[PDB]
């Protein structure tokens, strides 16, 4: 009169997931593969970062006076804000989208001279919208004008040729007057007319003179062009007026990469996934917190949770 | 599961079970007893093990961005941007729904063909010796003590020695 | 399927079964009778409604346009269109001939696991008064009426009765 | 003698299809999970809808004869129709997908008035190719000619500010004379130039005469341009000639969903997803009906039948 | 396997075996004799094929080019031509690592299955006259000559002809 | 005493594949599904293919001297080289990829004749930068220039209608001299313009005399234009100077495919994918050799081997 018997264990309460065939099945374990949870800083230790305030991306190729300390900076990473600006000014610049993408994986830059040297005219330009300590102007350009009021601006050409055995970026400006009598005033009477060549350039430019709104006290404009260098050509560049000249030419170094974000700097940590709310630190194949993050991520759902099994069938007792 | 052992024949788990996930339960003249098993057990672990290791993982690709939040861009581009954003989406939240619910269909099939496994192999051990009934248990037509259970559950059991005794008793 | 019980050792099924999925049969000194189970038939249905809930729905996200089919667009963004388009419908074609196979192969498995737990039940709850022949019947060693019949469609039957007539009658 | 049997149920004739290690398998069941079938008519119900006719989208903002009870309308659904027309004098519009696609959600229009004056000039500049009841022009702009034949045309300047609290959407034109003659009989010998600015825009424009093919009976060529405005801004024109004015700007409301399509309109229906001929309703997850339909709609896949078991596996007797 | 046959039961495979993928081994007073059979072969092998011509096809769909390698194109293109490029690479590097493992796991259960399926049927003949050992064979208890073993082996043996001698033998 | 047993085969070394939850399991054989083997050859039986060799694609359009024999070419395959260039004249094309994708799938060209005649003017200017044998110009293209030195050049214009059942593509181009001077030489002093006119296009250009860098010993640019007509309309020039005249017009007929390549060819082949490497033949769905892959190719993974089971677990003796 002996027995034997086989059984399994069993918990008191277990968790639900589900199957092929049916929704909610409970089981004695389970885990989760959705991740919910972030730091509300930006990580960065073991790289280099540089923190741009009220300086703009696109401001440090021309030094308004706001970008003073980010002349030639070197960085791993970059991070812009929502307040910074990159004109003293009024203008802008044309087709920026595609420089900015250039420049946020550039890891830096460095400046070179060109060596324009100019006779009979004069070069000290200056307007009271960009103050240092007085009346100045844009830190890497030159404002040419004229000898005196109404005279007259002789036809001149420059060129400049790359030695070096990497792409350089050239930028000039035009200026688009506030009336017909300040052209005259600033350049003479008659026709302005500027002309750009290269290998694989050719462009024409003309002024505009006419009245607009006023944006920090000031009617005219100014529009900025570049142009990238193949490490052989040469650069002509032939005008009669209203010209901003270039005095300094900038090459790339490294590479890097670039985020926008609106949350503080933390130096003890670690991470690879940010976004403009802090970072992300998992090992889940899956993600439900923004779904334009950059770096190592994973990937972005539209689900909340989803449950993985880790055990048998629970059957409780009675 | 689909081989019918656990919510199959066998009415409930034990609660009682704590070093292990399947066991052994006797009672003789003397008294009770348990103990547990620990093949099975290992086997359906390194598969839970392996499981894990194979899902747990992140991608090694690195990417950046391609728009602007401070300020737009044009529409007609940003338009394109956002529908093929918007398509990848599906995907990858379609792809996640289908392996889930695949694992989880899995994992409870092995379990259940554990168990059926185990207890077949202690069925086949006790030849025309014992007889089943039906809820999990066998009956011994013999006297079996301690150290009997002992050998039963380390395969160490010669039925030659109780033959006779066992089929004296069951044919009468 | 893979439990060799449908298509296996049953030759055929029976067109005459019209209130079930799986049934009894039986034949003693009165006459020949036939029934229908109950439980493994919801069993299966319970899985198909369960897979027809699960896969019969559609999304709830909205799209737009983003081209013209009156006047045309630029080329160069047009083609860039047109090749978005064409990479993901090769997905889209993908998934579905993929999952549809798998469901038809889950639920062939699925039937035939029934129909063979049906039958081991039924094996076991006759113990040493009945004999196999291996095309699906028993043969029972002692007499059995229809109540005897009844009541083993229906468990609540008692080996204990009958032992001694069957166990005399299987010896000699 | 007593024998007990198991046995499952058949059927007569089944059904194919295909498993992970075969094709062909028969069953006693199965379904179809893709849709070949649709409605030859635009379904709707509950929503409002406008129905343009000859009238085409961006006709709405000029006012040519055609769109003259579609100047502020109010719909959910919006269908377009392949005869529709937006020009009563030949001209074309400037980024003309970008306002479609903005017009194509906007939900509506509503019109404000500018409240420019003018001295001096005339006004009432009208053409024989856009007739309601004579010579017309558009209903919502204005064609400033010379006091006479060959005379001066002052250089003058126009400004409006925003004041609502939504951005506006502002429009003007640009006229192209069929020959010198015509120009200096119009508007004066000499030279002209336009220019517009705001804030964050400034553009100059300047006619070019020319001979060109003759459609609907004239030479001349006119040029659409546009811009939107931010709830605070100010927007100035200056000019000289060959102006065409506005005279009412334009403002959103809601949102909407827009078509092409050629077929006609029910009114007892039920639906949400469109596409040029007709409607398509149904809870399958696959279609195979056309791969450019809009809404919420089944995924598009290019295999014409997928059928799904629903039953085990038939073996007929005998 | 989750049948547990191969690598279950049975200790080891047979390297002389070469003419098929399952077989018998026999052993009486003449002397020992090896053969194959032939039905589990082929189903097994059948279902690899099927496999092989379900998966070994490539598309019929042609893409051409949209950029350019001898001259670059704009940069604000390009970048969303490469973005999306990557998108694509890793939805298709997915997809194969999750079909090939499936496969790799259905095929082995399949075989299992199939030896299992063969085991059950020729145990399911030699009723109440031959006797389970544990290691994969049986013990007649009468005398089987070298013809005896080959109708066992195609499905033509008698189990009333030897029945007495058998009972008679196992029963003392 | 009988005894009859049951038993598998085993081999004595097998091949390791990755389950559903083990990596390693070891079985009797598996098979390959990643192909990485290709032909360093381009493979072409039973189409008609052209080399171009020193021809760039957009040169059979204009006809520089090294594009003399593909003037009207007719192919199902098209290879270009990296040493091809399409210009004997410094200059470039504008919108150049949108008119290269179009061509790459033409299948050949077939050229007509225009028609124009001229009175007074010259017509026989030719350059020392395009030599056949002496100083030529392009083939199809006609530079007008003035009867004397310092001359006048009247105003003409000019017209060309479509009869054909297809588009047609035109072409034509404006010339950039190299300083003021020239310019008053070549066509006389004064002011220069051009306008282009059709049903659905009306543009207008000025030159731009300036100083540049020398490419090919000279100094002047040339710029090229294009569009398509349709088959019922009219073309119309206006011009008074700096025009480069066309001379035939061009038209598709049927389709082909193009690449790009850097390797032989070879006549007794087949195949039907190209890369810039050689030819990719196989039946496997998936490829680890290029992702830029052109014709009816498998898919690009990541990964460089899958193996794929075909037998049972290996369980070997001993
Ligand atoms: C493509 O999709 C993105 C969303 O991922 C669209 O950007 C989102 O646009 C809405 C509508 O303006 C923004 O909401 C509003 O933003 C303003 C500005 O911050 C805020 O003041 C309002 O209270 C409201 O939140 C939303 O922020 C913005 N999301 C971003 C910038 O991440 C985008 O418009 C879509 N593309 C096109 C062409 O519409
Ligand atoms: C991108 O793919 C679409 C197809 O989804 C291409 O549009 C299709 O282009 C063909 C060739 O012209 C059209 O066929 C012809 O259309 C004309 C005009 O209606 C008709 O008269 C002819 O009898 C013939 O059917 C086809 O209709 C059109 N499909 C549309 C507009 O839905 C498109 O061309 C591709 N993109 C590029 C840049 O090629
Ligand atoms: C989009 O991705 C492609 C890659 O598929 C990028 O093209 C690749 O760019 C790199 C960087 O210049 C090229 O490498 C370099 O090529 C030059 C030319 O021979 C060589 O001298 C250098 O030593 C270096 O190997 C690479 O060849 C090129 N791949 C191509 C053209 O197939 C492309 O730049 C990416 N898009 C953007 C906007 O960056
Ligand atoms: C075209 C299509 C078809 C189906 C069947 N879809 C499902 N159902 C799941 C059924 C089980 C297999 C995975 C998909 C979803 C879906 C489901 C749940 N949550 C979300 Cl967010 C989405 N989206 C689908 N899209
Ligand atoms: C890269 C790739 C690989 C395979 C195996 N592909 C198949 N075969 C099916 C085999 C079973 C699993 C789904 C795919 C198809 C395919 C086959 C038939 N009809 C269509 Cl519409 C598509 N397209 C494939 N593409
Ligand atoms: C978002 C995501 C999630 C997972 C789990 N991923 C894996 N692991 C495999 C685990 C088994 C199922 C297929 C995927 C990979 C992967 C794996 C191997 N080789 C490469 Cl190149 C990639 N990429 C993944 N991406
Ligand atoms: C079939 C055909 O050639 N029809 C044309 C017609 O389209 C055109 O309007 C007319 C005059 O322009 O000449 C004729
Ligand atoms: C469930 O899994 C977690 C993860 O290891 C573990 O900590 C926990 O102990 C498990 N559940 C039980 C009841 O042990
Ligand atoms: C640049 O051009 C000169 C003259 O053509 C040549 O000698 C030189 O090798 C070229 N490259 C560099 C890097 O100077
Ligand atoms: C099995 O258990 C018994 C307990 O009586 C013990 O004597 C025997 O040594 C055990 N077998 C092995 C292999 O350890
Ligand atoms: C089973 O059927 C028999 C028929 O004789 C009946 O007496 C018995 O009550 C039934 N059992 C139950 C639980 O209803
Ligand atoms: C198969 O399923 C359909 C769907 O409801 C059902 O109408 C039909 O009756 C089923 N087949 C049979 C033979 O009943
Ligand atoms: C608009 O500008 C005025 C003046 O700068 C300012 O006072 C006001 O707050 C701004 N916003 C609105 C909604 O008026
Ligand atoms: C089976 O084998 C036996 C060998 O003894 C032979 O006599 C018999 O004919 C065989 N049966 C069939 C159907 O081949
Ligand atoms: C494994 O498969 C290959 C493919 O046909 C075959 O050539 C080989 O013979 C197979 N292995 C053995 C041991 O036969």
């Amino acid at each position: 009169a002996d027995k034997i018997c086989l059984g399994h264990h069993a918990v008191s309460n277990g968790t639900k997931v589900n199957t092929l065939c049916e929704r909610g099945v409970e089981v004695v374990n389970a885990t989760e593969t959705v991740e919910r949870t972030n730091i509300p800083r930006i990580c960065s230790k073991g790289k280099r970062t540089v923190d741009l305030g009220q300086c703009g991306l696109l401001g440090t190729i021309t030094g308004p006076p706001q970008c003073d300390q980010f002349l030639e900076f070197s960085a791993d990473l970059i991070i812009e804000r929502r307040e910074g600006s990159d004109v003293c000014y009024p203008g802008k610049f044309v087709n920026e989208e595609a420089l900015r993408q250039i420049l946020r994986e550039s890891g830096g830059i460095d400046k070179e001279a060109m060596g324009f040297t100019y006779s009979g005219i004069r070069t000290n330009g200056a307007t009271s919208s960009c103050r240092r300590s007085g009346s100045s102007f844009y830190a890497e350009m030159k404002w040419l004008l004229s000898n005196t009021d109404n005279a007259a601006f002789p036809q001149m050409t420059k060129s400049y040729k790359n030695t070096r055995k990497n792409p350089a970026l050239i930028v000039w400006g035009i200026h688009h007057s506030g009336s017909t009598a300040e052209q005259t005033k600033l350049y003479g009477s008659g026709n302005k007319l500027v002309t750009v060549g290269s290998s694989n350039y050719q462009q024409s430019f003309v002024p505009s003179p006419g009245a607009r709104t006023q944006v920090n006290g000031q009617s005219g404009r100014i529009d900025f062009h570049w142009l990238m260098l193949n490490p052989n050509d040469t650069v002509t560049f032939s005008f009669n007026g209203a010209f901003i000249a270039p005095d300094r030419a900038s090459f790339l170094r490294g590479k890097s990469m670039g985020i926008q974000s609106g949350v503080q700097v933390d130096a003890d940590c670690e991470g690879d996934c940010y976004y403009s709310g802090g970072t992300i630190i998992s090992n889940l194949p899956f993600q439900n917190i923004d779904s334009r993050a950059v770096g190592k991520c994973p990937r972005y759902v539209k689900q909340r949770s989803l449950l993985l099994a880790t055990g048998m069938k629970n059957v409780p007792e009675i | 599961g689909l081989f019918g052992a656990i919510a199959g024949f066998i009415e409930n788990g034990w609660e009682g079970l704590i070093d292990g996930w399947y066991g052994f339960r006797h009672q003789n003249a003397q008294g009770e007893g348990t103990a547990a098993d620990y093949k099975s057990t290992q086997s359906a672990i390194d598969c839970i093990t392996g499981k894990l290791n194979r899902l747990i993982e992140k991608t090694n690709q690195q990417f950046e961005l391609i728009d602007n939040e401070f300020t737009e861009v044009e529409k007609q581009i940003g338009n394109v941007i956002n529908w093929t954003r918007d398509s990848i989406t599906e995907v990858w939240s379609y792809n996640a729904e289908l392996l889930v619910a695949m694992e989880n269909q899995h994992t409870i099939d092995l379990a259940d063909s554990e168990m059926d496994k185990l207890y077949e192999r202690v069925k086949r051990q006790l030849r025309e010796n014992a007889e089943e009934d039906g809820t999990g248990c066998f009956e011994i037509f013999h006297k079996c003590d301690d150290d009997c259970m002992a050998s039963i559950r380390n395969n160490t059991y010669d039925h030659s020695k109780y033959r006779e005794e066992a089929m004296q008793n069951r044919i009468q």
